[PDB]
């Protein structure tokens, strides 16, 4: 009881960082997330067709 | 950069026998490639090239050949080998033998994608073993101590507790903790029964350790093609914790024996005639490129450490499995069936057992001073306890002598105190070395001949 | 063409098409990352290749370039202090290149650098017009302080000199030399190559005739090896096998040493890497490094088989190159056995019947044409000159079973065997060679230098061995006799079989004055205690027939100073000591032993 109980209250804190490091993500991405939809969808269009580097006439 | 070609489908399955589905008009086919099959009823199953000649690739299916027909089967050509996506995320997670997750977390995001074959460390980068691992346990830690670096293996048999023994060590392993965060380990287990995977996996969450570990299970009844990729997963994850991550890796892989079973069926599936004793011919350089995915390396603060496991069939250490791998590895921890008989657990016997790097892992700054003598006169002591318990049958207990009578003591009591030990009680290594002391102290200090006169001098009397 | 096609993959067997030109055992380049594998089939305009590599990923269609050579060393200036595995890979300069800790698929740096510039001298005598044949010295390049490398004509090449280079700093790709032969013109540079599997031809091969002492008292005493010699060693664990490797490299009469690991564990050809450097040796009074006369050929379990088998052949391959300049060669290969278990391997993918204990047929004559490149030689070409090679195998039996195939075929060959031993390890007897196993067949050959340089030794030799084998013959009576009640000849025997074991065949090469002892300090020695020995037994028999005997009691309580001093002989210093002054001490002690018997009797 004695070597529990006080950081039995202080476990709380793993409730804290859970949501904190959550928070730290939802500022991440939507700082970023513009960017990575911008390259994303410049590697979808820019297509440049090619023959298998085997091929032989 | 990407891949960013297309990918092919074909309807032009030519055959099926046993596990392999051929396949004809296949456009440049590329070797070891991965494929995913469609069944007639929408089912999908994977499957990789096994050989390629021309327009025809043959694809070991890794489910069933069952259900599959020449006509209404698809097979799509993913245009790659196999690569695994790897992070420090999979720490505290649990894993198939295809590398697919079995805990309810997520799919891994990526930080690299890894060739699962690796490639061989150069023999100028790899620099010597050094300090010890601690695995909790006093039968290793003070008489067969593991060095970083060091490759290891448990010799067991059938219905021995080396499962126990190797969940014990994953529980309890770690650094020295002399005068960390910075270690891992990577648990891989190959043809495990249900109840024994059931077991690894509740053992390692009810006793609280995950956050450590990465775990692989592949069972008895998985695809024989992934219990081959699973320790190739495995030590995938190491050399990227170890040698990008820089951190202290230990490796169980668990039965290379039931690897070996797969390996010599994934053999006869490409119609290769049997080898010495029914083993594929290259089961040495086979089971070498895993063991020496192994060591530490110069200019990263990173090793990696293996402890393969495995059975022997008619307790038979001259079977192809335990003689190549100790041609490979450098020690052997033995598991007894006279001990285990007797009650005795983790049955471990010093006498046959070896770690021929503990020099290298123990003394001053790494252990304590002391422990290279205590080692060697705690085995001289029951070396002779042995022969003086076999000569008290014939010549009876009144023929022996005054020294005799304590050799007989401190075999009763080596046994009780310093080999048996609890499945949940973990003694460092300054802890394994008092306990030996309480039992060297059972004899007048003129018999501790392994033992200087100086470490006889700090060492042997107690103190307040 | 020089590019054939991949037709098809399976494990590491490849087939290619277009291959019609293509011979047996040829090299060739597999596919867009250039995987090396050997040709060992050959069908119509159709080749199977062994590839080396791994295969995963290799397509059909893919580009198989063929080289039209087997597998071959590149031999030039930049070989000594460098470390190579099996296939003559650069393992340092791929290390340095790459800042990788792991070795690329398909890597294709030169085993000699073209990029360094070395220093060359021409044979100051060579014109235009001078006639040319294959050894013949036509310029040096100073490697390093110990090393000067002869630059050679190849075998198999000659005419008379067109061009030849002035004085200068040359790269290994530069020409140096141009001659010719019927109006057909060849131009040459620093390096020349050789397939690794035939033997390099000499004008002679010579009976071996001069000691390759190591600095041991046992080994160049009892058991001495020949310069162009062949040794085997026990290869385990515990029974300190460095001190012949040390010994050696530090201080024997070889002027380059070729070691090869072949299939070693990665911790322990880790050990040999980074102790290897870290030795030295005395030169002119000035510390040299061992790695300015020495190169290193390193395999681990886990690098390919074909490397693992190649190793021995790229090794003295290498050791024939120098014998070719006039030097005296030692090559160590580090183990036989993971070698010839590569061998087996090789053949279990090629299918074939598996003879005596799953080893290929060809074992034994694959071990005898390989010992049979051992040799003092006298070199191809003009400038008249000796050299050898000495080769010292490692081999591991099983258990301690020397019915092995490896073994049993390696004692059926080498002429030396030096018994190393964990008991006389666990003992702390350092060397830890066992006397009563070891042999050497040499003993012949040496007679007549034996007799030259040093004539008192073969009977020294002759009694000290017989001494070792009385002891070991006495010990069973002395286990019923109780040690007291034996003859006092067989007591003076037994102490003076314990005085040579203690005091000749014991040697701490870790103390300043027996890290090396030379051969007239090694014969001084045992000298003297056959001398005491003879003329102790001389007192005892001379008195015990009728008078009041004498004992070896008698002769220890009488004597004990002689045979202190007798016990420190060894520590006399070689570098401290000159030659006459620890002669004249050794002859003192003779002087002192007879003043003694004569005061006895």
């Amino acid at each position: 009881a004695a070597a529990l109980g006080s950081h039995g209250s202080c476990s709380s804190e793993v409730e804290k960082e859970t949501q904190e490091k959550m928070t730290i993500l939802q500022n991440y991405f939507e700082q970023n997330r513009d960017e990575v939809l911008d390259n994303l969808l410049a590697f979808v269009c820019d297509i440049r067709p090619e023959i298998h580097e085997n091929y032989r006439i | 950069n990407y891949l960013s070609q297309p990918r092919l489908t074909y309807k032009t399955v030519s055959g099926v026998n046993g596990p392999l589905v051929i396949l004809d008009h296949v456009k440049f086919p590329r070797y070891a490639e991965i494929v995913h099959l469609t069944l007639p009823d929408g089912t999908k199953r994977s499957g990789q090239v096994l050989e390629v000649s021309g327009s025809k690739a043959v694809v070991q299916v890794f489910e069933g050949t069952s259900g599959i027909d020449a006509k209404k089967t698809s097979c799509e050509f993913t245009g790659d080998i196999l690569r695994t996506p790897v992070s420090e995320d999979m720490l505290g997670r649990v894993f198939n033998g295809s590398g697919k997750p079995i805990d309810r977390g997520p799919v891994v995001l990526a930080e690299d994608f890894l060739d699962i074959m690796g490639q061989p460390i150069n023999p100028q980068c790899r620099i010597y073993p050094e300090e010890m691992i601690q695995t909790g346990i006093s039968a290793i830690d003070g008489m067969n101590s593991i060095a970083r670096g060091q490759k290891i293996p448990i010799f067991s048999a059938a219905g021995l507790p080396h499962n126990e023994i190797a969940a014990q060590i994953c529980r309890q392993a770690g650094l020295v903790k002399k005068s960390e965060e910075n270690f891992a380990i990577v648990f891989a287990a190959m043809g495990v029964n249900m109840e024994t995977a059931r077991f690894f996996k509740s053992d390692f969450e009810e006793n609280g350790s995950m956050d450590n570990v990465c775990l692989f299970l592949n069972l008895a009844n998985d695809p024989t093609i992934e219990r081959i990729i699973t320790p190739r997963l495995a030590l995938t994850t190491a050399e990227f914790l170890a040698y990008q991550c820089e951190k202290h890796v230990l490796v169980i892989l668990t039965d290379m024996s039931s690897y070996a079973e797969a390996l010599r069926e994934v053999s006869a599936a490409r119609e290769e005639v049997p080898g010495r004793r029914g083993f594929p011919g290259y089961m040495y350089t086979d089971l070498a490129t895993i063991y020496e995915r192994a060591g530490r390396v110069e200019g990263r603060n990173g090793s990696i450490t293996q402890i393969p496991i495995l059975t022997m069939p008619n307790d038979d250490i001259t079977h192809p499995i335990p003689d190549l791998t100790g041609y490979i590895t450098e020690g052997q921890i033995y598991v007894d069936r006279q001990l285990h008989n007797r009650q005795i657990y983790p049955p471990i016997n010093v006498l046959p057992s070896l770690s021929r790097l503990m020099k290298s892992a123990i003394g001053e700054g790494m252990t304590r001073k002391d422990h290279a003598d205590v080692s060697n006169q705690l085995y001289a002591c029951y070396a002779i306890g042995k022969d003086v318990q076999a000569m008290k049958a014939v010549v009876g207990e009144e023929a022996l002598t005054s020294d005799d009578l304590l050799y007989l003591e401190f075999l009763q009591k080596f046994e009780k105190n310093f080999i048996t030990q609890g499945p949940y009680e973990n003694r460092t290594v300054y802890e394994t070395l008092d306990i030996g002391w309480q039992l060297l102290r059972i004899f007048p200090k003129e018999m501790l001949k392994r033992i200087p006169q100086s470490t006889l001098s700090e060492f042997y009397p107690r103190d307040s | 063409s020089t590019f054939g096609y991949v037709h098809g993959v399976s494990g590491p067997v490849v087939t290619a098409c277009d291959m019609a030109g293509a011979a047996m055992y040829e090299l060739v380049r597999v596919g867009h990352s250039e995987l090396v594998g050997e040709i060992i089939r050959l069908e119509g305009d159709m080749a199977t290749i062994q590839v080396y590599e791994e295969t995963s990923g290799v397509s059909v269609g893919d580009p198989v370039l063929r080289t039209g050579k087997p597998l071959s060393v590149e031999l030039g200036p930049g070989i000594m202090g460098a470390i190579f595995d099996g296939i003559q890979r650069p393992l340092s300069d791929i290390s340095s290149q790459t800042q990788s800790i792991y070795i690329p698929r398909g890597v294709n740096v030169s085993a000699l650098s073209r990029d360094i510039k070395w220093e060359f001298i021409p044979s100051k005598n060579l014109r235009v017009g001078s006639h040319i044949t294959g050894g013949d010295i036509y310029g040096i390049v100073n490697e390093n302080s110990l090393i000067k490398h002869k630059i050679m004509l190849p075998p198999r090449s000659r005419g008379s000199v067109t061009y030849i280079a002035p004085p200068g700093n040359y790269d290994a790709s530069d020409v140096v030399l141009e001659l010719e032969f019927e109006g057909v013109k060849e131009k040459l540079s620093m390096v020349q190559v050789w397939p690794v599997r035939q033997v390099r031809p000499v004008t002679e091969k010579l009976p071996a005739n001069h000691p390759l002492l190591t600095g041991q008292r046992v080994l160049d005493a009892l058991f001495p090896c020949v310069q162009g010699g062949t040794t085997a060693i026990p290869g385990a664990f515990g029974c300190g096998k460095t001190v012949i490797s040390q010994s050696l490299s530090k201080y024997s009469n070889s002027d380059v040493i070729i070691y090869v690991g072949c299939g070693e564990r990665g911790n322990e050809m880790s050990e040999v890497l980074r102790d290897f450097p870290e030795l030295t040796m005395e030169v002119d009074g000035k510390v040299e490094s061992i790695m300015k006369r020495t190169a290193l050929v390193a395999n681990t379990s886990n690098m390919p088989v074909a490397a693992r088998e190649a190793s021995i052949y790229t090794g003295i391959t290498l050791s024939e190159y120098f014998r070719d300049m006039g030097y005296h060669v030692s090559m160590m290969a580090d183990s036989t056995s993971r070698w010839a278990e590569a061998l087996r391997e090789i053949s279990g993918r090629l299918a074939e019947m598996p003879a005596d204990s799953g080893y290929p047929a060809y074992l034994g004559a694959r071990l005898a044409s390989f010992y049979e490149r051992a040799g003092r030689v006298k070199c191809l070409g003009n400038p008249e000159r000796e050299g050898s090679v000495s080769i010292v195998g490692a081999v591991s039996p099983p258990g301690g079973d020397f019915s092995d195939p490896v073994t049993s075929a390696t004692l059926g060959i080498v002429q030396v065997f030096w018994g190393l031993d964990k008991k006389l390890a666990q003992r702390k007897h350092f060397p830890s060679v066992n006397w009563l196993i070891s042999y050497s067949k040499y003993m012949r050959a040496l007679d007549e230098y034996y007799d030259k340089h040093f004539t008192e030794f073969v009977p020294l030799r002759t009694k000290a061995k017989e001494i070792l084998q009385e002891e070991e013959d006495l010990a069973e009576i002395v286990q019923l006799v109780g040690k007291a009640s034996l003859a006092e000849t067989d007591k003076i025997t037994l102490e003076v079989a314990k005085l040579i074991k203690d005091d000749f065949l014991q040697q701490n090469g870790y103390t300043p004055y027996d890290r090396f002892c030379p051969f007239y300090k090694t014969v001084g020695m045992l000298s003297n205690m056959i001398s005491f020995y003879d003329m102790a037994r001389r007192a005892v028999e001379t008195t015990a027939q009728s008078d009041n005997k004498i004992t070896w009691s008698i002769i220890r309580e009488h004597m004990g100073e002689i045979l202190y001093k007798l016990s420190s002989m060894k520590f006399k210093d070689p570098v401290k000591d000159g030659e006459a002054k620890i002669k004249a001490d050794y002859a003192q002690l003779l002087e002192d032993m007879q003043n003694a018997f004569r005061s006895l009797e």
